[PDB]
């Protein structure tokens, strides 16, 4: 259940 | 952590999350040692007998937290891995013996009052400390028991284990970068690390000079909590010397 | 320099709910 986090550190 | 309670904010600042990226979930415990460096288990990293192998990209490091599903905006700080380290010795195949890596991060964390790194113990600060009956703290997000999770950081402390007894409590082959943690059936007090808590750290605070070492690396047991069951941790101080080359050369 | 230092802890001289614990066991 974890929340999303900002797109940046995925990019 | 099994029959832990609750962390208190900014308790354990050197705590770090270690990420995965697809899909989004916790991998390991972690923690901070430097501005750049960030310290964990090898096994979290690489392990063949399941299939495990990530690179610098598959991860994330998440420093600051408390919550351990929240994305903690204002107080958690996200960072990407520059390289992975892993004990040219490490031993995968037989005991985990040296379970060690090293992180180095792309940029420096900036510290708060959520983020401040863990001192790596000098060999007196270790022959000091490292004496059965004395007790650190082992802090994770992982299984609350051996077969839910927490909401929050999980605290536990125990106590360090005469080495026979853990050599006894086993048939595995226990080595000198290792030992052992937690209480006696006798004893009546529990708790251990569990599966998610693994490459977090095992600290003691020093009565010299009232500073945090890190002197164990969350490693391995077999189950979670069982009575006559310790939990083996990376003897720190042991493979500092390597800790040293890495940051030295890197 | 400052390791092993808590901000929220030691650097404010503040001591956290079971840290007495550990001092206790270091005979
Ligand atoms: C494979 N392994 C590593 C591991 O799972 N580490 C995570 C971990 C960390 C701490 C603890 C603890 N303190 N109880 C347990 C597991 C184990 O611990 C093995 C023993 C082993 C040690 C070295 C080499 C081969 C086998 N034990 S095990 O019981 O398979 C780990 C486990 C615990 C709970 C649920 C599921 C699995
Ligand atoms: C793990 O991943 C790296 C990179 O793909 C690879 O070179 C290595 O052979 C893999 N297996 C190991 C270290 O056992
Ligand atoms: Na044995
Ligand atoms: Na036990």
């Amino acid at each position: 259940d974890f929340e999303e986090i900002p797109e940046e550190y995925l990019q | 952590i099994v029959e832990g309670s609750d962390a208190e904010i900014g308790m354990s600042p050197w705590q770090v999350m270690l990420f995965r990226k697809s899909p989004q979930e916790l991998l390991c415990g972690a923690s901070l040692i430097s501005d750049r460096w960030v310290l964990t288990a090898a096994h979290c990293l690489l392990y063949p007998p399941w299939d495990k192998n990530f690179t610098e990209n598959d991860l994330l490091v998440r420093i600051g937290k408390h919550s351990r599903t929240r994305y903690e905006r204002n107080i958690e700080k996200i960072s990407m891995l520059e390289k992975i380290y892993i004990h040219p010795r490490y031993n995968w195949r037989e005991n985990l013996d040296r379970d060690i890596a090293l992180m180095k991060l792309k940029k420096p964390v900036a510290f708060s009052d959520y983020i401040h790194p863990v001192c790596l113990p000098d060999r007196e600060t270790a022959a000091s400390l490292l004496q059965a009956g004395y007790k650190g703290r082992v802090t994770g997000w992982g299984n609350l028991k051996e077969t839910g999770q927490p909401s929050v950081l999980q605290v536990v402390n125990l106590p360090i284990v005469e080495r026979p007894v853990c050599k006894d409590s086993t048939r595995i082959r226990i080595t000198d970068n290792m030992f052992c943690a937690g209480y006696k059936p006798d004893e009546g007090k529990r708790g251990d690390a569990c599966e998610g808590d693994s490459g977090g750290p095992f600290v003691m605070k020093s009565p010299f000079n009232n500073r945090w070492y890190q002197m164990g690396i969350v490693s391995w047991g077999e189950g979670c909590d069982r009575d006559g069951k310790y939990g083996f941790y990376t003897h720190v101080f042991r493979l500092k010397k390597w800790i040293q080359k890495v940051i030295d050369q890197f | 320099a400052d390791c092993g230092l808590r901000p929220l802890f030691e650097k404010k001289s503040l001591e956290d709910k079971t840290e007495r614990e550990l001092l206790e066991s270091y005979i």
